[PDB]
RNA sequence: UUUCUCCCAGUACGAAAGGACAAGAGAAAUAGAGCCACCUUACAAAUAAGCGCUCUCAACUUAAUUUAUGAAUAAAAUCUAAAUAAAAUAUAUACGUACACCCUCUAACCUAGAGAAGGUUA
């Protein structure tokens, strides 16, 4: 079947530079893992991705349907959603922008959270 | 007393029984609506399902297929009994011959000839089974001059599940 | 829920969202079949003169039974390429969106918040 | 599930308010067939109240209301609720009159309280069994 | 009823680039016919509505066209205002649905209705 190491395996042998997995707790009404993935160049991304589908499909899954590709157009972000794990790829340089890995390992001390601002918005008169 | 004699339609003479082939007719049957509530699935899904009531339903005459339709032929089959204190005499004179209480409603089925049966037999919600889809026809609910009272059918309504009792 | 005008709240830290305007941020068109948005549901939004597409988390008209009904309209900014606008989403945001059909990983992955 | 009577709702009750008043005073009525039946209702659910009982606070602001003679006020506790303490319903006798000769010709009916002291209504008797046909029936039944 | 996505399948095909079909599934959209378990607005009545929910179609018969056989016309010719055999759109009614009952009517009641009619009646 297709599992979380066989995915992280085929990451590295397509030598995935930088990959990151957070398991989430039962509490939490969210996929079990969370996966983050980095890739060299948008080329490398679109092959990366390719290649775990690929994997996914070949790998049995039968009972699951096909994945489909989200993220494809971007060049610096795709992610892809299985039926137990989510990978989100991206470049090295995008990787630390997004700081996707600081928002799950810290739930709510991720610094990018406080980033966030209030506005208002009056009347004309 | 007249629904105690027709309780046993295989101990009165019934009529020969034919083996099914494809392109065979059953009859239908006639429902009272009794209302709509929520059902579920084992997937957690809640489905609102209409309840439907068989009464008193009896085939009535049978129609030969040369001399109703000559494509097939039709059976009669009535439900609802009703009061014979304010009907004609015409209506109860053929029910006596039938032996059974007058029926709310007349509708004409086309049955095929192996699925004939003979009339007076009694008609049950077992016929059906869940899981079968079945077509429903009714007039629609007239709502005066502004309309409706008008027949329709509703196609591909499965079965969910049958109360015997 | 967000609609033709019907301002909403930007829940984003986007610098045109998060800075402050004194005319609220409506939408122009809604991304869908229907002219209804919802959430899940993308939307034309306009932000400091200038039109920006946004994705509706939460709506304040009746949902269906066995859901939460917000008090707030709010709404992420995705950008013409797909990535959310914003680097983080503030307020929870349902987990439907992920069995919803379309592209909703990458604001889930944004959204901190889950309820 | 309601007549339209009178101007207006309010009215509605005002002359339903009257109509009940003044069948409790003389006991029975007679009136329009459309409103003597509308206001059938009400009176058969006032003798409920009335056999509540007199120290139920509900049924003082109720009989209060309704009744705008006080002096009926006692007259219900006191007489028209005891007199249907065994009876369970049914308190209200309505029965069609001739229409009248008004140039309108409308539907009359008449609406008396049973139990009451006043002359007896013609009502209808049903054959007597000593009819032919009655004694034929009988016959069968004696059979069976 | 119509659209879109998926599947078929990165397959068939193609040197590669690229990239299908048909069949199946899931989403919606609108039109039509209905419905009130829920939700919502009302009647601050037991009801009516959507902003709520469900269901929705088969082609006997062909035309442009493309072949086969075959004389006139000595052929290993010719689709034929030659005799002839086929294949091949949309139309539509072969195919259905619905209707069929033959009439008691003081009165009462009705989701039936302008009146009348219609339905109900232990």
């Amino acid at each position: 079947k297709f599992d979380i190491d066989m995915l992280v395996s085929l990451l590295r042998q397509e030598n995935a530079r930088d990959i990151c997995v957070i398991q989430v707790p039962p509490e939490m009404r969210y996929t079990d893992y969370f996966v983050i993935g980095s890739g060299t160049s948008t080329r490398h991304l679109h092959a990366m991705v390719h290649y775990l589908v690929k994997m996914y499909k070949h790998l049995k899954c039968r009972s699951d349907p096909y994945v489909k590709i989200e993220g494809k157009d971007a060049d610096d972000w795709l992610c892809v959603d299985f039926g137990s794990m989510v990978i989100h790829l991206m470049l090295p340089e995008t990787r630390e922008t997004y700081e996707l890995e600081k928002l799950w390992t810290l739930r709510s001390f991720d610094d990018q959270l406080a980033q966030i601002a209030a506005e208002t918005l009056p009347e004309d008169f | 007393t007249q629904l105690t004699s027709k309780l046993n339609p295989l101990k009165d003479e019934p009529w020969p029984l034919h083996p099914w082939e494809p392109g065979s007719f059953r009859v239908g049957l006639i429902a009272l609506k009794l209302g709509m509530m929520p059902l579920w699935t084992k997937d957690g899904q809640k489905h609102a399902v209409t309840l439907l009531q068989v009464q008193d339903c009896h085939v009535l005459k049978y129609t030969p297929k040369e001399d109703h339709n000559g494509k097939i032929a039709a059976l009669t089959v009535g439900g609802k009994t009703v009061s014979r204190f304010y009907k004609p005499d015409s209506r109860l004179e053929f029910y006596r011959d039938l032996g059974l209480p007058p029926k709310q409603i007349h509708k004409i089925f086309h049955v095929t000839d192996n699925a004939v049966i003979k009339p007076g037999t009694p008609l049950y919600a077992a016929h059906f089974r869940p899981g079968q889809y079945v077509d429903v026809t009714a007039k629609t609910i007239g709502k005066g001059f502004q309309m409706g009272n008008q027949n329709r059918t509703v196609y591909g309504l499965k079965v969910w599940r049958v109360n015997t009792k | 829920a967000v609609q033709k005008m019907t301002r909403v709240r930007v829940v984003d830290n986007s610098a045109l969202g998060s800075t402050p305007y004194h005319r609220p941020p409506r939408c122009i068109h809604v991304y869908n079949k229907s002219g209804v948005g919802k959430v899940g549901d993308q939307i034309l939004l306009a932000i400091r003169g200038q039109k920006k597409k946004a994705l509706i988390v939460g709506h304040r008209m009746p949902g269906s039974r066995m859901t939460p009904k917000f008090d707030s309209n709010n709404v992420v900014l995705i950008e013409d390429n797909g990535n959310p606008v914003g680097t983080r989403i503030k307020i929870p945001i349902p987990t439907s969106l992920r069995r919803r059909e379309g592209e909703y990983s990458k604001v889930l992955a944004i959204a901190q918040n889950f309820v | 599930v309601y007549r339209r009577l009178g101007l207006g709702p309010e009215s509605r009750i005002h002359l339903l308010r009257n109509l009940l008043t003044g069948l409790v005073r003389h006991e029975r009525i007679e009136a329009t067939w459309a409103r003597a039946d509308e206001m059938r209702g009400y009176a058969e659910k006032l003798i409920d109240y009335g056999k509540l009982g007199d120290t139920n606070e509900r049924a003082m602001r109720m009989a209060d209301f309704w009744l705008t003679e006080k002096d009926l006020i006692p007259k219900l506790f006191k007489v028209l609720a005891p007199r249907f303490q065994g009876q369970n319903g049914n308190y209200t006798r309505m029965l069609q009159i001739p229409n009248r000769k008004e140039q309108d010709r409308a539907k009359m009916a008449v609406i008396e309280y049973k139990g009451n002291y006043l002359p007896p209504l013609p009502l209808p008797h049903r054959d007597s069994n000593l009819t032919l046909l009655n004694q034929l029936l009988l016959g069968l039944q004696q059979d069976l």
